[PDB]
């Protein structure tokens, strides 16, 4: 080898990479793409391998070191450790509700209200029952014998529709 | 045990809904029992089945 | 290089009870005040467990098949056990794993290795003497960790060798009994998931010479055997487990 | 509700109709810290390579590999991937490579 050679004759350093796959686990991957984490939010969320759908937010539940997820009795996973920054999440499911409609007679009138059921009203003539977040119902003080049965101690009657 | 004919009604409630949410665990049969794994393991004509 | 070690005194291996040890984490799930039932490769409660010794002239170490699951129990001072053989026939025809830790680190290798049929460690009064493998040809692993290690220490290990990865869950614990196992609760902890894949029957476990002939130094060890069985564990409020079921043992426990 | 009572007059009362669902927002896929990367810089970047009638052999093995700093590298004069295509390295998982 001189360097005045021409190219066909200089050296080339060569690298053959093969990549063999027995039936061992494997243990060479490549770079396992991250993203940042979206808390209070509804998202499909992926860790470790553990997919599903959820809202994240804080844990007060204090995990041992070696574990990552947490299932309730029914085994679902309700907790999770995120893997870059040691911190625990509550998965909570992204929410449901029953949508109830709440009417008079319709040769009385058409107009309606509506029941979201165990639904806070920050989420959704708005007022925040135990029952749910009722739509459409002006809430009065006072109190009338029980017309439409909304629950809770909570009735709807029309005189527009009141509850 | 001097509420026990209410109790008896709490546990036989909690105790039904809990075994109808253990019976989303169960494949019966099937190769998992979470359906998004057999929608990203396999293709529709065996996905349906 | 190997050596036969001739001055051994005959006695047969004793046995004893397990009580409520060899109980492992069975997942990484955290858990919390529940109870859960699983279906595992587990070590049965008051079992019959195997007891060897090394004092000084005792130095126990026979060759004993895997079966599924091993528990290892040591009642150890001053570091006698050092690591662990295991494999089919233990020679260059098939593969073998080998576990060792000696004065400075912890090496994990698979190789061909042409075991010595006494192999051992030894300290000199430093450490100093090396005779496990006379051969090793065809390495596929190695994997260089971290430190893992009256009697003063209790460790229990836990192996199993389940589709081709190999649990190793452990767990330390500070005793000060003389003689025999402690009654007590403690779940181990997993400690290495490992990538072997290979086929694993018997095992060996490797101590420590002290020279100054040869001394057996004051340890002594526990093989059990894990059985697929179902415990009912508790959590508590802090996701530790405090307390198991043996579902199969007496007809309250079931 | 007429849609679900399957009438065009509905009494007075509260019918259960639909179900509210939030719907996912995003994608977020964690993954812990992309560490011990594999050594070639080691194989590549070497002082000393080897002659060919006694070519060194590396097993890199239990290790994460960017293959795309070897694609994008603009050193190399050849890159010719035969079995496997080239931008498909950082998804699939081997056993070991040799080098
Ligand atoms: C230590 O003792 C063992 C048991 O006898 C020896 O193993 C045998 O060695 C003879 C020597 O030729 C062989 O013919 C046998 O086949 C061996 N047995 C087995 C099961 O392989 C061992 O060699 C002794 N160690 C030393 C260093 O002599
Ligand atoms: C343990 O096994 C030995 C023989 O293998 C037997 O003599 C002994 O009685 C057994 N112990 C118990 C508690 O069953
Ligand atoms: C322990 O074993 C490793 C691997 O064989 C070796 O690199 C190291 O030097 C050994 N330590 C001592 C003190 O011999
Ligand atoms: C194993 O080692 C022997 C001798 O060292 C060699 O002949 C054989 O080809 C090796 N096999 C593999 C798969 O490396
Ligand atoms: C593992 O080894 C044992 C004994 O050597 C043998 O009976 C068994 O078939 C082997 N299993 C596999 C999967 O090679
Ligand atoms: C749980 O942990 C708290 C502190 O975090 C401690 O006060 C309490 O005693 C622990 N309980 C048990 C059963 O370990
Ligand atoms: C990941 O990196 C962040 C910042 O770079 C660091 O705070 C965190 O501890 C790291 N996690 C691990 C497991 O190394
Ligand atoms: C060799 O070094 C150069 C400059 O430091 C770098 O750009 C290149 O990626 C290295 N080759 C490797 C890491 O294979």
């Amino acid at each position: 080898f001189q360097p005045t050679y021409g190219v066909g004759y200089q050296p080339y350093r060569v690298v053959v990479l093969s990549f063999e796959l027995l039936h061992a686990p494997a243990t060479v991957c490549g770079p396992k793409k991250s993203t940042n984490l979206v808390k209070n939010k509804c998202v499909n969320f992926n860790f470790n391998g553990l997919t599903g759908t959820g809202v994240l937010t804080e844990s007060n539940k204090k995990f041992l070191p070696f574990q990552q997820f947490g299932r309730d009795i029914a085994d679902t996973t309700d907790a999770v450790r995120d893997p870059q920054t040691l911190e625990i999440l509550d998965i909570t499911p992204c929410s449901f509700g029953g949508v109830s409609v709440i009417t008079p007679g319709t040769n009385t009138s058409n107009q309606v209200a509506v029941l979201y059921q165990d639904v806070n009203c920050t989420e959704v003539n708005v007022f925040q029952t135990r029952a749910g977040c009722l739509i459409g119902a002006e809430h009065v003080n006072n109190s009338y014998e029980c017309d439409i049965p909304i629950g809770a101690g909570i009735c709807a009657s029309y005189q527009s529709i009141i509850a | 045990s001097a509420l026990g004919k209410l109790q008896d009604v709490v546990n036989q409630n909690a105790q039904a809904l809990n075994t109808l949410v253990k019976q989303l665990s169960s494949n019966f049969g099937a190769i998992s029992s979470v359906l998004n794994d057999i929608l990203s393991r396999l293709d529709p004509p065996e996905a349906e089945v | 290089q190997c050596v036969n070690l001739t001055t051994r005194t005959q006695l047969p291996p004793a046995y004893t009870n397990s009580f409520t040890r060899g109980v492992y984490y069975p997942d990484k799930v955290f858990r919390s005040s529940v109870l859960h039932s699983t279906q595992d490769l587990f070590l049965p409660f008051f079992s019959n467990v195997t007891w060897f010794h090394a004092i000084h002239k005792r130095f126990d170490n026979p060759v004993l098949p895997f079966n599924d699951g091993v528990y290892f129990a040591s009642t150890e001072k001053s570091n006698i056990i050092r690591g662990w053989i295991f494999g089919t026939t233990l020679d260059s025809k098939t593969q073998s794993l080998l576990i060792v830790n000696n004065a400075t680190n912890v090496v994990i290798k698979v190789c061909e290795f042409q075991f010595c049929n006494d192999p051992f460690l030894g300290v000199y009064y430093m450490e100093s003497e090396f005779r496990v493998y006379s051969s090793a040809n065809n390495c596929t692993f190695e994997y260089v960790s971290q430190p893992f290690l009256n009697f003063k220490n209790l460790r229990e290990f836990v192996f199993k060798n389940i589709d081709g990865y190999f649990k190793i869950y452990s767990k330390h614990t500070p005793i000060n009994l003389v003689r025999d196992l402690p009654q007590g609760f403690s779940a181990l902890e997993p400690l290495v998931d490992l990538p072997i894949g290979i086929n694993i029957t018997r095992f060996q476990t490797l101590l420590a010479l002290h020279r100054s002939g040869w001394t057996a130094g004051a340890a002594a060890y526990y093989v059990g055997y894990l059985q697929p069985r179902t415990f009912l564990l508790k959590y508590n409020e802090n996701g530790t487990i405090t307390d198991a079921v043996d579902c199969a043992l007496d007809p309250l426990s079931e | 509700t007429k849609c679900t009572l399957k009438s065009f007059t509905v009494e007075k009362g509260i019918y259960q109709t639909s179900n509210f669902r939030v719907q996912p927002t995003e994608s977020i896929v964690r993954f812990p810290n992309i560490t011990n990367l594999c050594p070639f810089g080691e194989v590549f970047n070497a002082t000393r390579f080897a002659s060919v009638y006694a070519w060194n052999r590396k097993r890199i093995s239990n290790c994460v590999a960017d293959y795309s700093v070897l694609y994008n590298s603009a050193s190399f004069s050849t890159f010719k991937c035969y079995g496997v295509s080239p931008t498909k390295l950082n998804d699939l998982c081997f056993t070991n490579v040799y080098a």
